[PDB]
């Protein structure tokens, strides 16, 4: 009986994340505008795509135990949940990494980086995201060469992950490998300068550490465990479920539920 | 030592003077405000035809 | 008319497109803004910033200060001077020279903290070009530059206000200098029955520091005129006990980083002025203020990097403030 | 020298005296059946948009349709209030601007500050070059406000506790009015241009006379500094406002003090006050982010103004008493009707 049950925790996850993310979207656009609220908004607004458009597909055919469209519906939803994950991570980098200039470069960093300068890099972000989902996706040049995706492939009514493993691989390193590395040193560095100013500081006369631990373990804990098996049960040999794929995928989406939440917290916000 | 000289002499200058009582003054601030309230458009609306800043 | 409009469309394009450019310009630039007393040094410490690092009345002026110096220490020996526009004749340089070498006046000298006097009076008489005290009513302004940045100094200055209403104003600028004279502790100032020089500044800061404005600005401290505080405590003429009892019970503190050579007593007395301006700002400085103190020599200390690296961690600590990190 | 003090004292009280005989009956007694105006509205209809940095100046013209603004980015814009044009934009010697004017004819702007120095420009000039007509500096301290009589004179108030008359066309003082002890912040011509009044520091408001430059008259019912001050369109009566939360009116013929605004739940100062075309009205500006509108007979608040983000600093009603512009701190000025 918890199998009709658990469509309404979906529901209510589902619901949660249109609702509360167009909270921030509204506020900030009708009252705020700053050199680095682009990019909030730009990482809410792709939150609020992927949720819409990806969360409802998934809870049906999850339910229903069928996949109702076409073959081409499939492709469209499997292209867009990717272009929208890959999306979402790569903002985090940019504000991680001009977070980064006003703390080491105060001086430079009003003429460093203006209107027109983020409008271009967030553009180019999101074209580079963009190409990695919609182009190998249309061109149907991940298939795989076994005999278990052919009926996944063949029947219009079926609908599966069975991708290759040199996309799979190219594309989880370009999705989580150079963000992670980059946003790792660039807290390091934030908290030593912090250090230097506190020491400097109780020279002349922990809640930078609790919130940079925050903001690390709350996405590293979301997305590593779905970004560390994609690569594990390609290249094993059938050692890792379907279930538990699914599970980790979602456990990954539930990530950008709540990072809003832990963003945005502006005394003006 | 002069400025206290100069100061009583100010002083005694608006102790003549005429003065009228306070009912006269309400009355007459009553009266203009009761002829001129015609014809002020932030006190009474005027129509959206003859608004220039509409 | 259709044309008509499109001229005036026209023109608010060429007006508009202007604003753009002066926007960058504007937002690229540090103010900050000298505050003190009288005789403190703030147009002094300006004229380092415009001789040094970026960017014919000397004569008469120079003159003027030196013929009221030797008038009113002589004038007061005992115990034509008011002449207007007199110029000095050759005959009256000559006649002034003389009275120094008088033993008489010489005793007068040793005693100058009773009464009021410019202490450029021995200078003169016997960097000279900043050695000279001249007064502007008018806002006093100076543009320069240290590393491809803009820095914006300027001295409301003024004769003396008890009310300053135009504070207000000034509710943007970077950071705030105070200018203190720490070789003053036994002068009285312009009343000659009054608290004691230093005393009068310390109510001032007091009251800049608890303002209601004044929140979110911090303070930068300069405990000028380091030169006459080792000449006053190497003299046995007057000492601080006598003026601050406090001084009797004063020890020196755990953490000091004297001089390569320095006398014990003239080091303490050093760190007493500053310990004392730093109970203040302590008392009520929870956050978004902070006060950074020096030991600077107006005249003979040439570098505008303490300026510089203050100004950098104003900024650096304000970033810190803001994500909440520190 | 002693025994004139002593002296004083008895005049002092020969003023009270005569003032507490002439209150027959208060205000408030009389306009008793006087109908409420009720709730009083108003939306915004323009956003001016353009300036660096926070504003203290602010002006209308004649013709009630140009105004003018002052910044301490060092600007003086022009706009079109109709259209949403700025027709000018005049850099500034100094960065420093407390007031601005517009020349009743149109064709001078004036300006001032805290380097103690008067400037007027030109507008209307061959070529279309805007440059700088006199420079007006005899003076010891900021100046606070600055108002036309004609094209000819002009008349400032600066912070020495002391007011002039100036003419243009020699840069020299006419005359000079003395008698306040503490710095002057306001002033407002009468609509004859005869008298004009000051709001001082010292808790206190004088009326001075144009072409004799003497005092006439003496009201000292506040209790703390003065900050606007504004005639009432009869020309008998005028309105100021202070630091505290009370704003008062005041009467030239009975020499007394009529009514007092004020409410328990405010507790900031005032910076502008204005009246309305008819009298009835009394915007009033405030600390509290916001404009109030009040009753001047009846003393009952009647609308509030909240469209801005930072304090209120400037005010003005249109000639005609079309619309009320309201600067701010934030750079944005608002045509509201
Ligand atoms: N010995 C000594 N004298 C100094 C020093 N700095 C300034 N002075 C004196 O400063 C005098 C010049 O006038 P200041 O005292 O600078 O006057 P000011 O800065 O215009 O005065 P305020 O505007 O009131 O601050 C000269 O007589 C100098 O002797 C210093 O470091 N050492
Ligand atoms: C079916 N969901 C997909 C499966 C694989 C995948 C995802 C996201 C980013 C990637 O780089 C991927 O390779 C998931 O959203």
């Amino acid at each position: 009986v918890w199998v009709v049950g658990m469509g309404i925790v979906m529901s209510l996850i589902v619901l949660a994340i249109v609702f509360g993310n167009v909270l921030v979207i509204t506020a900030i656009a009708k009252f705020l505008q700053t050199v680095t609220n682009y990019f909030i908004t730009s990482l809410a607004c792709a939150d609020l795509v992927m949720g819409l458009a990806v969360v409802p597909f998934g809870a049906a055919h999850i339910l229903t135990k069928t996949w109702t469209f076409g073959n081409f519906w499939c492709e469209f939803w499997t292209s867009i949940d990717v272009l929208c994950v890959t999306a979402s991570i790569e903002t985090l980098c940019v504000i991680a990494v001009d977070r980064y200039f006003a703390i080491t470069s105060p001086f430079k960093y009003q003429s460093l980086l203006t209107k027109n300068k983020a409008r271009v890099i967030i553009l180019m972000v999101w074209i580079v995201s963009g190409l990695t989902s919609f182009l190998p996706i249309q061109m149907h040049w991940y298939r795989a060469t076994h005999q278990e995706a052919i009926n996944c492939y063949a029947e219009e009514t079926c609908c599966d992950f069975f991708t290759n493993q040199a996309y799979a691989i190219a594309s989880s390193i370009v999705s989580f490998y150079v963000p992670l590395v980059i946003m790792v040193f660039v807290y390091s560095r934030v908290f030593q300068e912090a250090k230097r100013q506190l020491q400097k500081i109780d020279k002349s006369e922990h809640k930078a550490l609790k919130t940079l631990g925050i903001i690390m373990g709350t996405f590293t804990l979301c997305w590593l465990p779905f970004f560390i098996v994609n690569i594990v049960h390609v290249i094993q040999d059938n050692l890792i479920r379907k279930e538990v794929y699914i599970l980790l995928n979602w456990i990954g989406y539930v990530n950008s539920g709540f990072n809003p939440l832990i963003y945005c917290r502006s005394p003006d916000f | 030592i002069a400025q206290a000289r100069k100061l009583v002499e100010q002083l005694k200058m608006e102790a003549n003077i005429d003065r009228i009582k306070v009912s006269k003054a309400a009355a007459d601030l009553m009266a203009y405000c009761e002829a001129h309230a015609k014809e002020d458009p932030l006190l009474t609306p005027v129509p959206a035809s003859e608004n220039p800043f509409r | 008319q259709r044309n008509e409009e499109k001229a005036q469309r026209e023109a608010n394009k060429k007006i508009e497109k202007q604003l753009q450019k002066d926007k960058q310009v504007y937002r690229a630039t540090h103010r900050l803004l000298l505050l003190g007393a009288g005789e403190s040094g703030k147009s002094t410490i300006v004229k380092q910033m415009r001789i040094l690092h970026v960017n014919a009345t000397k004569v008469q002026d120079i003159k003027n200060n030196l013929k009221e110096a030797i008038e009113t220490i002589v004038a007061a020996m005992s115990n034509v001077m008011n002449v207007p526009d007199f110029d000095f004749p050759p005959e009256f340089y000559e006649h002034a020279k003389a009275l120094w070498e008088d033993e008489g006046v010489r005793a007068c000298y040793e005693r100058s903290n009773e009464y009021q006097l410019i202490d450029c009076a021995q200078y003169f008489l016997d960097q000279d070009l900043l050695r000279c005290r001249v007064l502007t009513s008018g806002i006093f302004e100076t543009k320069f530059q240290v590393d491809k940045v803009n820095f914006h100094m300027f001295d409301v200055g003024g004769q003396r206000d008890e009310r300053r209403k135009w504070i207000q104003c000034f509710n943007d600028v970077t950071a705030i200098i105070f200018v203190v004279a720490s070789s003053s502790y036994n002068m009285v100032i312009r009343e000659d029955n009054q608290t004691n020089r230093l005393q009068e500044a310390l109510n001032l800061f007091k009251s800049i520091w608890n303002n209601r404005w004044l929140r979110t600005i911090s303070v930068i401290l300069f405990l000028n005129k380091q030169d006459l505080l080792a000449e006053k405590v190497l003299a046995g003429k007057s000492k601080i006990e006598d003026y601050f009892p406090e001084f009797a019970r004063y020890t020196t503190p755990e953490d000091a980083t004297p001089e390569p050579g320095e006398d014990p007593r003239v080091t303490r007395a050093k760190y007493f002025i500053r310990d004392e301006f730093l109970r203040i700002s302590t008392a009520s400085g929870d956050g978004r203020h902070y006060c950074y103190p020096h030991f600077t020599c107006a005249v003979d200390t040439e570098n505008i990097r303490r300026v510089f690296n203050d100004c950098r961690d104003i900024i650096q600590r304000m970033h810190l403030r803001q994500y909440e990190l520190l | 020298l002693d025994q004139l003090r002593q002296e004083a004292e008895q005049l002092k009280n020969q003023i009270r005296d005569a003032r507490k005989a002439c209150a027959d009956a208060t205000l408030s007694q009389i306009t008793n059946n006087i109908d409420p105006v009720g709730r009083i509205q108003m939306r915004t209809r323009r956003t001016l948009r353009g300036h660096l940095a926070k504003i203290y100046a602010m002006h209308w013209g004649t013709d009630s349709r140009l105004l003018v603004s002052a910044s301490q980015d060092g600007k003086l814009i022009i706009w079109d209030s109709y259209t949403t044009n700025k027709v000018h934009a005049i850099p500034l010697r100094s960065s420093w601007v407390m007031t601005c004017a517009y020349a009743p004819s149109g064709n001078y702007v004036a300006c001032g500050g805290l380097d103690n120095i008067c400037s007027i420009y030109n507008l209307k000039t061959r070529e279309g070059n805007v440059r700088v007509s006199r420079e007006l500096a005899g003076h010891t301290g900021y100046l606070s406000c600055c108002r036309f009589l004609d094209d000819n004179q002009i008349v400032t108030s600066s912070g020495d506790t002391t007011c002039a008359l100036w003419d243009i066309e020699t840069g020299q003082q006419t005359t000079t009015f003395t008698g306040h002890t503490g710095d002057v912040m306001s002033l407002s011509l009468a609509p004859d241009t005869r008298l004009f009044v000051s709001g001082a520091c010292d808790a206190s408001a004088k009326l001075w006379d144009v072409r004799e430059g003497m005092c006439r008259q003496t009201f000292t019912g506040h209790e703390s500094d003065i900050n606007a001050i504004c005639f009432f369109p009869n020309g008998n009566a005028f309105a100021t406002g202070s630091d505290d939360a009370t704003c008062r009116l005041f009467d030239l013929r009975a020499d007394q003090e009529l009514m007092t605004y004020s409410h328990d739940n405010i507790i900031c100062g005032i910076t502008s006050v204005s009246f309305s075309k008819s009298g009835r009205l009394l915007l009033a500006g405030y600390d509290d982010f916001n404009c109030n509108v009040w009753d001047a007979l009846k003393a009952d608040r009647a609308g509030v103004l909240a469209g801005h983000d930072n304090r209120v600093s400037c005010l003005g009603v249109t000639d005609d008493g079309m619309a009320v512009a309201t600067g701010s701190w934030d750079s944005f000025l608002k045509i509201w009707n």
